[PDB]
């Protein structure tokens, strides 16, 4: 994955040189900032049933007919709400994967590397996930260098999904 | 017509493919022939040669395409080329080096610069390294080599004129030239203009040949010229120094004169010590 | 590619002396108004495309003839080559913006780009201007005083807007 | 040169993506490292020539054949000595250049590429210089951070004369 | 050649539209701001033969490879040949300054003189070394803020930087 | 590359005919003084190392500059790159001297070295006369009359200093 | 200056030998049909000011793109150039009618124009349109059969479309 | 151009040095042998004329193509200019032979020569021969012992032959 100490190793491993002071001190940082960010994805996480839920209210409310229009990408169907909430999951999932990964890596791994094709294919609308990535934008319930980071971890999001 | 022209000798291909593929001798040889072609005959030192990559071509792990590609892509060539240069002239530098031949139109600028700007530098490389033509005149186990001189694959003609541009000649290195630091063959790629063949320097006196068209007069005479009999010879120069009295001014040129008044005209231009790079009917 | 730090030292190494008490003030001066300048470059990342894409729409509104047919940001294909032209100035100016120094701007975007841009025909001038917008685009944005603890950065904008005019007068 | 900021530069301009999140905590670790960095290039040019004499004095009592020797790469005559000085003022001066560049740049640079070339058709060995870096690490009299960025940057150049 | 009144003229011919009430006010602050124009190139012209020799003598000690015998600044006439191009890309730069656009300076002076040193053998890159020690000396002359009316010249002397900086540039 | 059967070779093929009984004496007298062709060829390669190391000591002795900080053959890199070059010169010169022709000197190594230094920068007077101590070096090291069956062998070591010459006239 | 007895001339003396009685029978029915050669010319030159005219109408009349603000043929200057070249065109059409062979017209007017109007910007197959607007012309005015002698005069109208229409290929 | 003292003396200007005891003792032995030198040049031009028609009359009896309808040499004006021609070469090497050097023929004659005859369509290679049929017919002259006091010349009549080969072989 792209963590900041993995792009360092891979920097010095394609020269073929000793970890220089440089890399030491890129990781030395992140260090630093590993424990607000650690905080954060406890945090997150513990309170993650509240959130994915009220995501997937919150877009069931903006875009009404999503949840009243026959298909089988749509949620009016039990299954279809189901599968819903499971995709907002992935995605809390994903940002506090990305909270203590200390870098967007994991993200880029398991999301942003393939969305758009799937989101033509099985007719995924990118505003459904837009409107619901904002709900947890604006709930997360951080406060402080928590608070920001991800919320720059969750707009990361919303920009590669439109 | 060999020495003039610079190809002293480039008459033979150095495969490394062998059941000794290392051949405890010739191994060595490849190596060397790889470092010369993609770094551009640079002198690399001995501490920063690309190690990792020679332990895995022993082996046979990797493949000579496989070489040509590390180093590629190494930090070290970026130093050379790929930092410090504008990013079409590294594409001609990549066409040099790798493939070995030199842009035959613009739209092989427009497709490899679309690539750095959106995959990245990597996938550029990549791109010549599997293009058709690399899998095609080298294999996998064979050092690329100027190509560009002979015609057999097929090629604008144009193409021998501006490998001339890029090779300078035997001794010559890419990162050490008469015009570097800026694009050789940019100006002239977009107008598909044909360029006169600057022979490298051979124990004479020599005056690159810089043949920016913004002040020439144009490669035919566009007129009648004197109206003299014959047609209108076009004589190029490049030392005029002689004569300077504000300064001569565009020491390198070109004239457009008639043909009963070329004998005069040549001594002239003798006469102020520039070597005429050419002579051709207009 | 060198910054600010290694031109000094480059200078200095051309010279053959060890840095003099002066020169290494310098350089502490430039290290205590570093966070400035990284936050800078942040900002303007971070809204990128939206300073292209403003400053683009901006410059084919003014001058219309490029758009019409025949004009030189035509066809849809040259459409696509003059907003990737801008984006690509606006990359290498962030990069001099990080860096402190202006090397990596004229060494691997302007040094020929006014050569290729009239061997092309395309107006030269036109591309001073669409450069001008993304810079005041870009200086608007970056001086935006909302989001992050109050300061004086004019100097910093200066030298931001030094770097755009560099380019804006390197290709016309 | 290998200098934290052109790294990350570079790094960016490969990929030709605008610089990451990643790039930009990496130079400001620099960037909040640079005054002790400065601090300690300070105190090394603040005592440079007593520093040069004090490790040609070293590599002489280290070697005695050194100053008996006849022949070009021995310093029994004179002018070896003064060839000496200069040699180890090189090498002084090029780590306060390592110490404020933050990087091993200009150690490669003007230094190291090709040591081993030199050393071998002039004859000089290189454990003359090694012990001369030696006696260098060991009274530059620094102290905390600065010191251990001194000392690894003194140390990359003896691991590369070896 | 085109003066800036005359840039924006012929672009505005060019488009085929009367000047706007925008390029309008732009050409008044540009006259709003002319006698410090006027004075930086009173300035930097009556010191010239200092600015030219003062240059010279630093460029010839910080590359002594040109005054050794066999170089290209050697034997006195080449000397001569090479303070004498030194000051005609001052002059030209001065026409420039005083202008306000670098029409002038880019088709008498740096117009294919790239090539004219390629040709003659001269190092362009000590050539453009020689450029940027005449241009921090001029720029320092000119904006000597002592012996006149105080004011802020900083975007002229930005532009008289980029001039010498366009000429070093294209010689290199 | 052409050797000298190989000269007279190709001039006899420019004029079609047949080889006449002059061309025959000439490659006859080659042949008959072939043994020493060979010894100072092997004297010459036996000490090649020795011959590039005390030139170069002394041209940075006579030459100081070329070492001093900011000078050509500074950094330790470039020192490398120097006597890369000495040596390579002297190769290209020792296949000369087998050879019997100037061809392989004139089309490999001096094909394009002019234009190479010129563009780097290094002084190619300098080069000249590193070249002249080699040959100087070379050629008595070659004619030393001891170790050796005695005769005549000065044509020979007239022709060494010729090729040693032509390179050194090329580079400067 | 070859015409078309100057042509059979140079063949005849590319072989060596004596004009054939074939040749000498073609030139024999150039000269009988010789008044026919003759008066088109005296009538295309009697109309040339307002074949040009009327042509230089009716391009700008279907190209509007070329005299509105910008187009190459504005300014009036650029007008003035463009009838110019239009009529030079037909002076040396009327040169070649005359001499019978197309030798003058691709020697003198046709051989770098390509290439000059490529560089100028000059759209080269608007060119080629006005130059068959003035073929149309010309064939009416000689091909009219009121006002002189009846007459077959098809050969020669056929010759006089053919060097219209190589100028319009070389040109676009 | 040079001659042999004043090429000798530009290469030590151009390395820095005073000219050597070597370089002395070299000039004093061409001085030595100076008379040698004007005799055989004042020779040569002295039978100029017969050299080049005899030369001229043996070219054309080898290669019969050249005088033939529609060969290089024929049409009676392309005759005169080729006796011109090898009047030159022999004039320009006979300025060589007074000099000691080749730099008057490399700086006034076969500087472009070569690619002149490739322009004009001329064969390079027939010409080659042609000066090599001048260089016996030279040779001779110069070196007929009778008529003049006796003595050893043969290191003159090989440097006049080595000028005569640079020509024909550069120029083909
Ligand atoms: C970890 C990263 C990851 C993502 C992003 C992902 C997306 C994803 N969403 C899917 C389906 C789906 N997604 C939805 C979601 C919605 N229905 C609505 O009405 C809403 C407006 C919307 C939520 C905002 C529905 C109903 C399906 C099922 C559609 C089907 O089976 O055809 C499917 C098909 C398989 C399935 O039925 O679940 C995938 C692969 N899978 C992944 O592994
Ligand atoms: C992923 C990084 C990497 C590794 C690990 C690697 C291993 C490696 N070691 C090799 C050679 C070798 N390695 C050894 C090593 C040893 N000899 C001994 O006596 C010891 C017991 C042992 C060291 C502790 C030897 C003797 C050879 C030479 C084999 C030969 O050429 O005959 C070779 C053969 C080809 C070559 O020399 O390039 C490879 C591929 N190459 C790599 O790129
Ligand atoms: C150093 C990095 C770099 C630069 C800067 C660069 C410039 C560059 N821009 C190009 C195209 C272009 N660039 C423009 C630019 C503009 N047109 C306008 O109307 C505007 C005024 C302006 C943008 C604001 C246009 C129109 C083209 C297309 C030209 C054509 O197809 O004829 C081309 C032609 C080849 C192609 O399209 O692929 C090059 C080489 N190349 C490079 O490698
Ligand atoms: C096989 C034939 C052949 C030759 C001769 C040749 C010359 C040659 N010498 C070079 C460098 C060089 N050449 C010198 C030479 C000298 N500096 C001095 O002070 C001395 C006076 C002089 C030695 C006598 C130096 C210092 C460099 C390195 C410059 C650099 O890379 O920055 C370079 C390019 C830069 C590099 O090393 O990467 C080339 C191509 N190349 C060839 O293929
Ligand atoms: C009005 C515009 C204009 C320009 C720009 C110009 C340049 C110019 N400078 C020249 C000479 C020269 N220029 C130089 C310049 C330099 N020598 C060095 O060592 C330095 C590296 C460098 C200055 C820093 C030298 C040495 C010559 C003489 C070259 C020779 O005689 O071989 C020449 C050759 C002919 C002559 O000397 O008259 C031209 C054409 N002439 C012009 O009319
Ligand atoms: C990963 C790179 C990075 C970021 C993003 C970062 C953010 C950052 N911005 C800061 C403040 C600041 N930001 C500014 C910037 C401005 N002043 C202005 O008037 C303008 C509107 C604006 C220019 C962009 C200033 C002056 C400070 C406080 C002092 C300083 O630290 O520079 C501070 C210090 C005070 C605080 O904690 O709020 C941090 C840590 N630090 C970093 O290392
Ligand atoms: C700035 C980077 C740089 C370095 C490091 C460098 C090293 C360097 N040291 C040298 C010589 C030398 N080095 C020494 C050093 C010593 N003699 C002794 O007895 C001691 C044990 C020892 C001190 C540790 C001596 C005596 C010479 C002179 C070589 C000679 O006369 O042959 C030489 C040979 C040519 C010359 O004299 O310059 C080089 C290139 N050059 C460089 O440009
Ligand atoms: C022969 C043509 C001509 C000249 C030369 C001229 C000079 C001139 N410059 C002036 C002002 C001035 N001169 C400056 C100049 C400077 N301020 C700075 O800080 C810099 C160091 C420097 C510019 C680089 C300023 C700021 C003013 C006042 C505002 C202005 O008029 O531009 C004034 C008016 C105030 C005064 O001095 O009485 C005059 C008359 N007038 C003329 O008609
Ligand atoms: C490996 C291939 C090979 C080589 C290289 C070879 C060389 C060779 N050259 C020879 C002759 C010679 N060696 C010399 C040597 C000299 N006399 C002098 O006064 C000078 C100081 C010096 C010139 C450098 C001469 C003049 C001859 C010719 C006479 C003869 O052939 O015996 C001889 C016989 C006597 C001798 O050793 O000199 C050998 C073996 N033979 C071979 O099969
Ligand atoms: C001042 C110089 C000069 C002129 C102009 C001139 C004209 C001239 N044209 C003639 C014939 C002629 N002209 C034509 C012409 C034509 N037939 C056609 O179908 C076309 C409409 C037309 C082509 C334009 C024909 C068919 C003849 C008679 C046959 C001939 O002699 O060519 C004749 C002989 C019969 C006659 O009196 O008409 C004269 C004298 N003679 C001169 O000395
Ligand atoms: C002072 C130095 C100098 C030289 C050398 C020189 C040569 C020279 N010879 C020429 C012509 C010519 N040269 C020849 C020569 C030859 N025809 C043959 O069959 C032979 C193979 C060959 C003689 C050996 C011919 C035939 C022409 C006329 C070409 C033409 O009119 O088309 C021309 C073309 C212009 C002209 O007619 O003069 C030049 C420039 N001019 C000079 O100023
Ligand atoms: C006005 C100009 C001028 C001329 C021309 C001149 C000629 C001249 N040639 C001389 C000798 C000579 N001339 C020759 C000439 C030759 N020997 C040969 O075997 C060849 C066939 C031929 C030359 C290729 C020789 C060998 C000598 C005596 C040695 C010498 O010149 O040094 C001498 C000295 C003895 C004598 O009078 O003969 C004179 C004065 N003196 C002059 O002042």
């Amino acid at each position: 994955m792209k963590t900041p100490i993995t792009e360092a190793i891979a920097a010095a491993d394609t020269q073929g040189r000793f970890l220089s002071n440089t890399e030491l001190q890129a990781v030395d940082g992140r260090f630093k900032r590993a424990v607000a960010s650690m905080e954060a994805a406890r945090a997150l996480t513990n309170n993650a049933q509240s959130l994915i839920d009220g995501a997937a209210q919150a877009v069931y409310q903006k875009f009404p007919y999503t949840t009243t229009m026959q298909g089988s990408q749509y949620a009016s169907t039990p299954e279809g709400k189901a599968k819903c909430a499971r995709d907002i999951g992935y995605y809390l999932r994903m940002v506090t994967y990305c909270l203590v990964a200390g870098g967007t890596g994991p993200m880029d791994e398991y999301l942003i590397a393939g969305l758009s094709e799937i989101n033509s294919t099985f007719d995924l609308s990118p505003s459904w996930y837009i409107e619901a990535l904002k709900y947890i934008k604006a709930n997360h319930g951080l406060t402080g260098q928590a608070a920001v980071e991800a919320n720059a971890y969750i707009d990361y999001a919303i920009n590669a999904l439109s | 017509a060999a020495s003039r022209l610079g190809t002293s000798a480039f008459s033979d291909a150095p495969p490394v493919e062998l059941r000794a593929n290392w051949s405890e001798e010739d191994l060595e040889t490849v190596i060397r022939a790889v470092y010369r072609q993609v770094l551009g005959n640079d002198y690399v030192m001995a501490s920063e040669r690309l190690v990792s990559a020679e332990s895995l071509l022993r082996n046979g792990k990797i493949t000579v395409r496989e070489f040509v590609r590390a180093v590629a892509k190494s930090e070290l060539y970026k130093e050379k080329f790929l930092y410090g240069n504008f990013q079409t002239r590294v594409i001609e530098l990549n066409y040099k080096h790798l493939l070995g031949r030199a842009p035959y139109d613009e739209s092989e600028v427009i497709f490899h610069l679309d690539l750095y700007e959106n995959e990245g530098f990597d996938a550029d490389i990549d791109s010549y390294i599997d293009s058709p033509e690399y899998t095609n005149s080298f294999g996998d186990w064979v050092v690329p080599y100027y190509r560009g001189f002979n015609t057999q694959p097929g090629q604008k003609t144009v193409g021998f004129n501006r490998i001339f541009r890029l090779y300078r000649g035997y001794a010559n290195s890419d990162r050490a030239q008469a015009e570097g630091s800026m694009s050789r063959l940019a100006r002239d790629l977009a107008t598909n203009r044909a360029n006169t063949v600057v022979p490298p320097s051979n124990s004479d006196t020599a005056f690159a040949y810089y043949t920016p068209s913004a002040d020439v007069p144009p490669r035919a005479c566009l007129g009648g010229s004197f109206g003299e009999s014959g047609r209108v010879y076009r004589i190029e120069v490049a030392g005029i120094r002689q004569p300077g009295y504000p300064g001569v001014r565009r020491s390198s040129t070109a004239f457009l004169v008639p043909y009963e008044q070329l004998s005069a005209k040549m001594q002239q231009l003798q006469r102020t010590g520039a070597r005429i790079i050419s002579v051709n009917p207009a | 590619m060198l910054d600010a730090f290694a031109k000094v030292v480059a200078q200095a190494d051309a010279r053959g002396e060890f840095l003099t008490n002066a020169q290494f003030d310098a350089l502490s001066n430039l290290v205590k108004e570093g966070n400035k300048r990284l936050d800078a470059v942040n900002r303007i990342t971070s809204n990128a495309s939206t300073i292209v894409a403003n400053a683009a729409r901006a410059l084919f509104a003014e001058q219309p003839q490029l758009i019409q047919p025949g004009g030189n940001a035509y066809t849809n294909r040259r459409m696509a080559a003059c907003l990737r032209d801008m984006e690509i100035i606006l990359r290498y100016v962030t990069y001099a913006i990080l860096a402190g120094d202006s090397s990596v701007l004229d060494d691997r975007c302007l040094n020929g780009l006014r050569e290729t841009y009239q061997a092309l025909g395309t107006p030269g001038s036109s591309v001073a201007v669409a450069i001008q917008k993304m810079k005041d685009a870009a200086i608007a944005i970056a001086n935006d005083p909302n989001g992050i603890t109050p300061g004086d950065c004019s100097a910093l904008m200066s030298e931001i807007a030094g770097y755009f005019d560099r380019a804006a007068a390197a290709v016309a």
